[PDB]
């Protein structure tokens, strides 16, 4: 910070971290599990005209 | 429909419809509404039926999926559970319609005619619907289910 | 944090998409309710410490919570109370605006039982707090914006509970 | 632990007063719950293995934990995996059948998340296993109960978290 | 509560709960309504009841309010029927919830040593407790009073 | 049963019945008209039952029957349709008895090791007895199938 | 131990046939004995110490046993001696809501008969004061309960005989 | 998004949303159907737009596919195509969005490390990024141009 | 950090001692040893971005781990993944330099695996990406370096562990 | 226990003498058989639930003692039983390896015969049973090792009958 | 390790190695070359001892690869051969450690619990480790072949 900046959160813990972004919002959906990537089905797509 | 079959009779014997035929439509518009429900309950559940049919179909029949089959790759997979889905909205059709009308104009005349002439075992698309009877009627109430067996059984009577 | 649009948008970046049918309808349904969203953030701005003044006076006034021996008890107890029914109405009021509880699980429930357990904090009595200030915000602010923010406040009672 | 009549017992005895109306409907709510949550704790116990077996195969199969280095690599680590989902599982069906959290944070969060620091355990990734728990269990009892299940099942991962 | 006994025993077996403890727990959920309209009736009738059986208690036995006894003071007499009080709203604290768990982790444990430590004399508490079950079990509706008395007799069997 | 486990769980605390729990017996026994009403009708299609759930079993996996199964031939089938007449037997039992005590006492713990020096599937004598309870539940009541559904899932989750 | 529907069922299962009217007739006498039985055990339980003090009252006190050098002399002794009746009285009275004598012919009568010998306990002045509770019990409940309780209580004299 | 950006500026402020910041919101709000219509435009024609603007790249910059380049052969080719799309993937997000935000947290943020590390030329990309800019304004209407090309030139600006 | 002249060093301190013949050896290795490990640093120090792009290519690219859904996705984690690697190389050759882990294990591996399991980073991954950075180096440097540079890298590999 | 090997230690160990001839030459009779012991108790290991699968098989299967009203009816006799047997084939393994009986007649022969006179076990089914052990044992590993498995179960038959 | 089995024995009881220990840990010494030599054939033949034992396992048990099977498809199949990869390694891994705590350690326990969660036949588990037993007892010498085949009846006898 300079002559004219106010302090800012800049570094967080690791357990802090896990505070902020590991409850059930706001935890991404590929944070630490395997995303399948979900499509229409074949047979789906097949039956659309 | 039965209103359907009731006016086609009315209409060559060219009269008004009788009091029982009133009747006819008058029973048919109250089972309307659990006719609907079953429809609509099938259309929920569209695609679970299709997928579970289609599994416990290879299952029982191993080689249409297998090498040199008439269904190995995945395409034909899908034109397997497509066929399988076109079934599926045609017993749709006619618990709405409330009768095997529907059923027997799109998909039932000339059906073996043409699985003869794509190769497909007529015995084993039997074998199809009769699981997707079966998963049917497991994930219907069972009054429920007997209605849309009716149609079920009629489509495997005609496959076989 | 995230509001409903920004949620979408990482679904569908998550799975590597496009914006797809859904997704667009997703994107009209808060586009429709955005109106009111505006709208309740308004009133809410307005009427933001009336909701907090009958809130405790519906809940915690006249009690021994109030009394001596209770947590809010002291003047710096009872604006320290007053402040943080303020902090939660205003985090429901943006949670309502964005259409998400990410920036109420981002900044205000991350470790706020822990904080409250340590300080001695009553959590039913947070709790009864908090309803009444739902009760109020839906009396003041109308029948589906009031319901959105009693959603938003319910998230915070049971991330608080 | 508490449920829910020790529960309103208990909030009622520390005020030390009796039972009133605006506490008798609470008992009056639970009764009319019973039998709701009665019957999806026969189904959940009744399938209770494959709800962990579709919500493991969801969530942390074929992902960088079961992987050479990850942290559910061996079978026994696997297994204590397995072990813990089905811990969780069988806490919140009693949460649930409680209709209290006490049992869920005095008999599993209270020391939970110091222990998976200590031994390296990715709370994130388990937060999402119980996640899959959550939507399996849903799918599986229906939306009414699943709800109250998911409530008890979000406050393990708030706990863990 | 049996809820509570329930889980807590198939906590301590590490095990779901059985059905042989599920239809126990929806028994007791399903008739919860008697237990409540003795609840309501009994904290309605919450004053007279100690009024009544702490006038029987100090004619029956003047040693209590006697020039050395354990309750001679107004104050003490005054604590007396506070204490009547409390054990009234145990019982309906037992009534509400079915089972004798609240009474016992309330005001049971420790009773014996506390009383032993206060000089006052437990076999007139049971006393108490009893007389209080007589009062209301004339106030109230027969079956309803052998609900509410068996409680009562827990109570005063755990005293003595 | 469920009295003697109530009575197991008194003399656990060491003290005598508490009147919820007295109340729960007195339950049980008003509904064990009701229960004994399930027992005299399973008693009753005892045969068609286990006949009609083993032609669904061999009819789901017929490489039971198979070469490479456990049950061909047809002695093993008739052991087969043995274990499966012992089974319904155990689940009229608890039904009588109230809990899943007799079960569990007779037929349920240890059928691992069971199955396992027998090489029978334990997933297939499971859906075997998922059978069983299919057909019960189609042949019952609803509030008879309530009741015995919860009893035949705990056999169906013990026992896969 | 044993109740009455799981002896049948032991009977049943020994023979490996169903449950049948040979045993179901007993069954329907249990069912309908049974809310006479929930009854009279809650009027024991009632009068559960009132029971003991008349027995020892009409039976005991006034006797050698209680002069010095008896067998009821000491505090301690006396005490176990009060024990041994009110267990006596609650074990009859498990076995009568049971509708069968196994608890009180396994865990009562296990080995007592041998250690009252070794002891010097009277064993017959122990049945004198079962069937003075006999009499307390069969006054204090009714006849049919009175007797029910007496098949219990003299099968306990016989164990002891 | 702009709500996203507004809530953040009054959390910092800890104060409830000035009313500008509502009137932005609201005519975002009214303004996002125009977003819709651009954001649908370029993902129905995202093919197109990514086949026309990698030609027109790989005339104007021949040295990057040649033999020697970054993006020589058919999988390095296609590899370069694959960025194109998720750019104007990232370019739709934006236009829904209403602001840069989403496309500077997924794409713009280490990519010069990332570019140096591959050793692709960032110079190159940004001029693939300009051909699918230039594509897109050609494809859509003038209004809806100059909409896209502020997101565009965003990245074109962080680029280079 | 400690290197092998101050383990040395500290070893005679703690003692109080002068340095005797055995500590005279054991920087004589260390000085034997020196040339080696200057060339090797010298050596990773000037194509220190190559061995990432090498081990990146052949560990992470086209993989799950860079496709979306994955880890590696966005590209901000790219570049931090990049950092990461050049992070595991700059201290692996700061390691080998010294002869010692005490680099590693005050400011590699304290508290990497919660910083990696709070971000949600793949353990295993990552180590394969270790592995990667360990093959590329000993194809670089040689056998004798490239095992003294994999005896550290395999340390930060184990303290992930 | 003792071995064979320790047997004439024993033996010269009460004698308080040295090793003499008549002991010498029992001791390289052991060290010559020893390796075919082991290797036959190295097989039977590998092979050890076919044993009892097939002695349940030939013996115990579909007789009196498995239908109804026999003592080895119910699921939880059959997992006892070939529990038993299980630990019956792992002791006669530790006694063919060992050379001696004397692991049987502490660690199986102390109680087996007073517990099962308790239990009712049915001793003639149970000599049936090692005797079809017996013949498994046999079939498997042929008659060389046979004889010397039948010495120990024929040792086994002498102590429980 | 027998090195670490002798000290764990040696430092239980409190004292240091004894003869015993010694004598064994100088067989485990000399022994070595033989076990790094078997440990080198098998990490050498470590591809077609894998692909030997999964074709003669597949053909002996069609039922765990046709349609409905655990490991029925081209994935699953990679999946099994990866577990027979990673059974193998234990097993040189437990070849050079000269017992078969390596083994028990990391792939044996809880093995039944993860296949039974995962709806794999365990015994076809064994069966396919039991193929690798024979495929890699006919790449080796008799001594080695027994000596690898020890390892490799533990993993049978810890799966069946
Ligand atoms: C008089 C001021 C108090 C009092 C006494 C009282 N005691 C009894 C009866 C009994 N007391 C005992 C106790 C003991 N016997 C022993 O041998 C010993 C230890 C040496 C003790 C402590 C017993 C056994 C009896 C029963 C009579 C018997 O001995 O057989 C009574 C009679 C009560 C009755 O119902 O008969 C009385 C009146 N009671 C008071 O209120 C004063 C405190
Ligand atoms: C039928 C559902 C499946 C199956 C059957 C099968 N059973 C046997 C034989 C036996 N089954 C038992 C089990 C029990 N006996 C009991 O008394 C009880 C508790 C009530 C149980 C659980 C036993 C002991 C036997 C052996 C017969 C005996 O008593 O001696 C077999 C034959 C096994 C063999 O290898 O010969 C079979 C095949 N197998 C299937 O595939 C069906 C799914
Ligand atoms: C009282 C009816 C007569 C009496 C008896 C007497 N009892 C004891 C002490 C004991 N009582 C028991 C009995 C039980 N313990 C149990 O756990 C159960 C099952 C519920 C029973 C039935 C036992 C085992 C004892 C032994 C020691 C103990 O206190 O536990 C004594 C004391 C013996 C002594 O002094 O050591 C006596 C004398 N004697 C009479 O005269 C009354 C007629
Ligand atoms: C095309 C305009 C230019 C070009 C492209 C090129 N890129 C790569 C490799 C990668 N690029 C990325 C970048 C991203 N991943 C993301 O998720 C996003 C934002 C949504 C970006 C921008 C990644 C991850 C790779 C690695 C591929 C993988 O998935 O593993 C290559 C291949 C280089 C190689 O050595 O394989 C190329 C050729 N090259 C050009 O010359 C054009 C300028
Ligand atoms: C092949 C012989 C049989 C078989 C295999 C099969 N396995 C899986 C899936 C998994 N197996 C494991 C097990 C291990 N992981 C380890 O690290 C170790 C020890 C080193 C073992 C033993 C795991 C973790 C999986 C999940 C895959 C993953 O990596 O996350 C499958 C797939 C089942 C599914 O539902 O996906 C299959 C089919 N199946 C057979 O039929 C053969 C008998
Ligand atoms: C020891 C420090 C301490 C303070 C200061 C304190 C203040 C305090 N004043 C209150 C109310 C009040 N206080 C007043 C008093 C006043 N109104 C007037 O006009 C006069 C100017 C003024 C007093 C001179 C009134 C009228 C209320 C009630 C307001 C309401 O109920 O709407 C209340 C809420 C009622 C309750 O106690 O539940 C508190 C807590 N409590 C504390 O523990």
């Amino acid at each position: 910070f300079g002559e004219d900046t106010v302090p800012y959160e800049r570094y967080l813990t690791p357990g802090g971290l896990q505070m902020r972004s590991a409850r059930v919002g706001s935890l991404r959906e590929d944070i630490g599990q395997r995303v399948d990537k979900e499509v229409t089905p074949r047979f789906v797509e097949l039956g659309q005209v | 429909s039965i209103v359907t079959k009731s006016i086609v009779n009315a209409d060559a014997e060219a009269r008004y419809l009788s009091p029982g035929e009133l009747d006819r439509i008058k029973a048919f518009v109250t089972g309307g509404a659990a006719r609907l429900r079953i429809a609509e309950t099938l259309t929920g559940s569209r695609e679970t039926i299709v997928k579970q049919a289609g599994d416990r179909l290879f299952q029982k029949r191993p080689d249409i999926v297998s090498p040199g089959g008439n269904a190995y790759g995945e395409e034909m997979t899908a034109t397997c559970l497509r066929d399988m889905d076109y079934y599926l909205r045609l017993v749709t059709y006619g618990v709405v319609s409330g009768d095997v009308t529907p059923i027997e104009e799109i998909g039932l005349v000339g059906v073996r005619e043409m699985y003869r002439s794509l190769g497909t075992p007529i015995e084993a698309v039997a074998q199809s619907v009769r699981e997707m009877k079966e998963v049917a009627s497991g994930l219907m109430s069972s009054d429920d289910a007997a209605e849309a067996s009716a149609y079920f059984d009629f489509v495997i009577g005609k496959m076989s | 944090m995230q509001d409903a649009i920004t949620a979408v948008i990482n679904s569908a970046d998550v799975q590597g998409k496009y914006l797809d049918g859904a997704a667009m309808d997703k994107l009209k349904s808060y586009f429709a309710s955005g109106e009111l969203r505006v709208r309740a953030a308004s009133v809410i701005s307005a009427n933001a410490a009336t909701i907090v003044k009958e809130a405790v006076a519906k809940s915690l006034l006249y009690s021994d919570v109030t009394r001596p021996g209770g947590n809010m008890y002291t003047t710096r107890r009872y604006a320290a109370c007053i402040r943080d029914l303020d902090y939660y109405l205003r985090y429901a009021t943006y949670a309502m605006l964005a259409g998400d509880a990410s920036i109420l699980d981002e900044r205000v429930l991350n470790g706020l039982k822990e904080t409250y357990n340590s300080l001695g904090v009553p959590i039913s009595s947070t709790v009864q707090a908090i309803q009444a200030i739902k009760e109020v915000t839906a009396s003041l602010v109308g029948a589906d914006a009031g319901k959105e923010m009693g959603v938003y406040l319910d998230y915070i009672c049971s991330g608080l509970s």
